[PDB]
């Protein structure tokens, strides 16, 4: 559509992105506990 | 597409096997191995003694370098290799976690285009809710054509508010949907009331005569209830489908059905763009200078004092002024009328000026008739205006025997200045000229001219006063409503290619480009565009409008006063 559309799929899938390493960095922390 | 809660559920399956896994072995035990066990992310299998143990990376964990592999030791003993200090199980883990040192790089563009979408939404916000208060406040421009301008700048200002509520609650899964549809309803609101702005113009040239109040209902309905048809069947074909994201619009042929209408307003604003322009000149005639109220002393006494001027007494005078060219402005025809009247005998009752320069051989059959007859008078060197001024307002009639004359100003400039035109019937002299004031005659017939002349003689013997004055009010009120439209034209012409010409060609420019060079430089020059489109709108339809201007410098006057 227009750029301000793509905008926010970039965003959304960039956010949503983030949560999920920081979510794999947090386990990874768990296995160095371990 | 993979999100944290699915790399939970996938977690917890891998657990769950992790623990069947150990219970089969603790139930057969034999010899002196490492045990399994669960490590949070990974299952280790059974160790031998003083054995590297190698897992490759695990294809449940997305982000992870799937060609890898994670390591451990099983002790001489029958126990897993500890870290140095701590009572830890030791591992390896740098060849899954290779390309997972990404860190934020693509922060900077997503950063910056989000400040050029907010900055450049609100300066157009701003100036559209001040543009739409001046309209409102001052009485004097409240008209059809600024109320048609009312809806197109509420349309960007709505448009300004969707991606506002976008935006919001992005930082923060059905109130995703209706905010893309309400913000895909504007947008096509957007370019359906440009497309009225030009079916408002195009109307005013070709229409004589029409209700305004009965054209603005139906441009309502066109600019607000047909985009929220077509939108209307976008939400009732996708919600239907499946339940995909929401922001991913241009991934399938859904998007097809909204641009499609979108470019349909393209193309008739390119259809109406072409029929204006060939119809509308650039620039209209100087009022200021074309009015007989420059004159002195009544129009026969100039009349004779010009036909003395040139040696001759007093008679029925024609005028020819243009280029000498041979198939456009007609000086041809006329030499050949001139002719086929040389042997009537009311040829000695005219009298003829011929002015212009061009074709020498035209040039040559113009000289020839002034030598050969004593009422034919031609010019080819340079006339300043005040003298064309003084022709208009002292000759009988004008003949323009052009054979194609798209604006005609030379027929107003006669016109304002009394002098009746014989005019061919092609381009603007066909709409400026009627049987009330002037004479038309077919392109290219020197017969027709010959017989038109022979009847403006005979038209000669009772008084033209009154045919002048019709002929006056002619050309000025053509001209005034001319002038009016220009205006409006001068802004309109502008946005109608403009929102255009850069809709298709972001659309027929892909994303395949992906953050490249030629991403970076399309996303930032059209998130520029499309954010400053409600500003550009404003400045077109308000704060460059010369009434609008003349208000507030009223109302600054009035506040300023020593
Ligand atoms: C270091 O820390 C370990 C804790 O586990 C960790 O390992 C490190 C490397 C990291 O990975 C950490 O993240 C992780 O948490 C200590 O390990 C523990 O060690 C003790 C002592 O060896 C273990 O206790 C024993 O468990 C044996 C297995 O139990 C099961 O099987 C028996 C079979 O008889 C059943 O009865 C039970 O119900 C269980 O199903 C068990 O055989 C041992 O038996 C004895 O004691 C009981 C009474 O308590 C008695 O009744 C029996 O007759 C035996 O005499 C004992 O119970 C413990 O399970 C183990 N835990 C884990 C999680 O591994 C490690 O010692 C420590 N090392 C040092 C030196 O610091
Ligand atoms: C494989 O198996 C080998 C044979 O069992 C292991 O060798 C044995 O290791 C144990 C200890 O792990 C030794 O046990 C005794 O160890 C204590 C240690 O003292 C403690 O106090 C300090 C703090 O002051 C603390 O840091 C320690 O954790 C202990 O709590 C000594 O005090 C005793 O004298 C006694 O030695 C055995 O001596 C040792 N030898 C044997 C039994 O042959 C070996 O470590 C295992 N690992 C590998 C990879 O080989
Ligand atoms: C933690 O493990 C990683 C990955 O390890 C290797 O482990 C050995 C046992 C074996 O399985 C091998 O196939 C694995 O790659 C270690 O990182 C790497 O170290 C190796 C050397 O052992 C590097 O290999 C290379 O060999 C070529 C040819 O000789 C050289 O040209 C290269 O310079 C290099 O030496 C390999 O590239 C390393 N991998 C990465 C991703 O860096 C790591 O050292 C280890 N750390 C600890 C503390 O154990
Ligand atoms: C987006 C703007 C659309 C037009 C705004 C007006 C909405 C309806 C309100 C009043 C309409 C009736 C009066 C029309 C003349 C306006 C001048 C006036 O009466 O003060
Ligand atoms: C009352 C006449 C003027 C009304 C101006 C706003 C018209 C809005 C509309 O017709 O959609
Ligand atoms: C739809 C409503 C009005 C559109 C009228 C278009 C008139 C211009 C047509 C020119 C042409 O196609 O030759
Ligand atoms: C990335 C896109 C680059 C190309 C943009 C092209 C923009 C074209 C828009 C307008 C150009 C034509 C304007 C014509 C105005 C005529 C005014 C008049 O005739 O009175
Ligand atoms: C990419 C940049 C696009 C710029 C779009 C500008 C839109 C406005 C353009 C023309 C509208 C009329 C401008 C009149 C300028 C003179 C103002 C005046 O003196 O009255
Ligand atoms: C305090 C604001 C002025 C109102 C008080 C009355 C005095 C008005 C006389 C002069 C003040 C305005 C001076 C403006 C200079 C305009 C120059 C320009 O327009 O180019
Ligand atoms: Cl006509």
């Amino acid at each position: 559509x227009v750029a301000e559309i793509q905008l926010m799929h970039q965003r959304a899938k960039w956010l949503n992105s983030l949560e999920r390493v920081e979510w794999l960095r947090k386990k990874l922390q768990d296995v160095h506990n371990y | 597409v993979m999100t944290k809660e699915e790399q939970i559920f996938l977690l917890h399956r891998a657990q769950a096997q992790c623990e069947k896994r150990l219970k089969e072995v603790l139930q057969r035990p034999a010899g002196r191995p490492c045990l399994p066990e669960w490590d949070h992310i990974l299952c280790w299998p059974l160790g031998a003694p003083g054995e590297v143990v190698a897992v490759p990376c695990p294809d449940y964990i997305y982000d992870f370098n799937h060609k890898g592999h994670a390591y451990r030791r099983c002790d001489r003993n029958g126990s897993w290799e500890l870290v140095p200090g701590h009572n830890r199980t030791w591992a390896n883990y740098s060849e899954c976690v290779k390309f997972l040192t990404n860190e934020t790089r693509e922060r900077e563009v997503f950063d910056r285009l989000g400040m050029i979408c907010t900055v450049g939404y609100s300066v157009s916000l701003a100036s559209l809710t001040v543009a739409v208060l001046i309209l409102a406040y001052f009485r004097r421009l409240h008209c059809t054509r600024n109320y048609i301008h009312m809806h197109l700048f509420l349309s960007f200002m709505l448009r300004a508010v969707s991606i506002f509520v976008m935006d919001a609650v992005l930082y923060s899964y059905a109130g995703c949907r209706v905010a893309v549809t309400f913000f895909l309803y504007f947008l096509a609101t957007n370019y359906y009331w440009i497309a009225v702005e030009g079916l408002y113009l195009h109307s005013l040239i070709f229409k004589a005569f029409f209700s305004e109040k009965k054209y603005l209902w139906g441009f309502t309905v066109f600019g607000w209830g047909l985009p929220a048809i077509f939108v209307a069947v976008w939400v009732s074909v996708r919600a239907t489908l499946a339940n995909t994201g929401c922001w991913d619009l241009s991934s399938g042929n859904n998007k097809w059905i909204i641009q499609v209408p979108i470019l349909a307003s393209i193309v008739l604003n390119f259809i109406l763009f072409i029929n204006i322009v060939r119809v509308l000149a650039t620039k209209g005639i100087d009022c200021s200078f074309w009015n007989e109220s420059y004159l002195t002393g009544s129009r026969d006494e100039r009349k004779k004092s010009l036909l003395s001027k040139f040696g001759m007494d007093e008679g029925v005078t024609f005028m020819f002024i243009g280029r000498f060219d041979r198939g456009q402005k007609g000086v041809d025809v006329l030499l050949k009328a001139i002719e086929i009247l040389s042997s009537k005998k009311e040829f000695q009752e005219m009298r003829f000026i011929i002015i212009g320069k061009g074709d020498p051989e035209l040039e040559g059959w113009a000289r020839s008739l002034e030598e050969k007859h004593g009422n034919v008078k031609v010019i080819t060197e340079m006339l300043s205006r005040e003298f064309v001024r003084e022709l208009y307002g002292s000759v009988d009639f004008v003949i323009i025997p052009s054979y194609f004359e798209p604006f005609g100003l030379v027929a107003l400039e006669a016109m304002c200045l009394g002098a009746i035109p014989i005019a061919s019937a092609v381009g603007g002299l066909r709409d400026i000229i009627t049987n009330e004031t002037g004479i038309l005659v077919k392109a290219g017939d020197p017969g027709e001219l010959a017989n038109a002349i022979l009847k403006a003689l005979e038209l000669s013997r009772s008084d033209l006063s009154k045919f002048r004055e019709n002929c006056k009010k002619r050309a000025m009120s053509f001209s005034d409503t001319r002038q009016q439209y220009r205006k409006l034209a001068k802004s309109t012409l502008v946005l109608m290619p403009l929102f255009g010409v850069h809709y298709i060609v972001f659309m027929l420019t892909p994303y395949t480009e992906v953050s490249g060079t030629l991403w970076q430089v399309r996303m930032h020059y059209e998130m520029l565009f499309n954010s400053f489109q409600g500003f550009f709108v404003a400045i077109a339809y308000c704060f460059c409008n010369g009434e609008v201007q003349a208000e507030i410098k009223k109302s600054w006057s009035r506040w300023t006063l020593a």
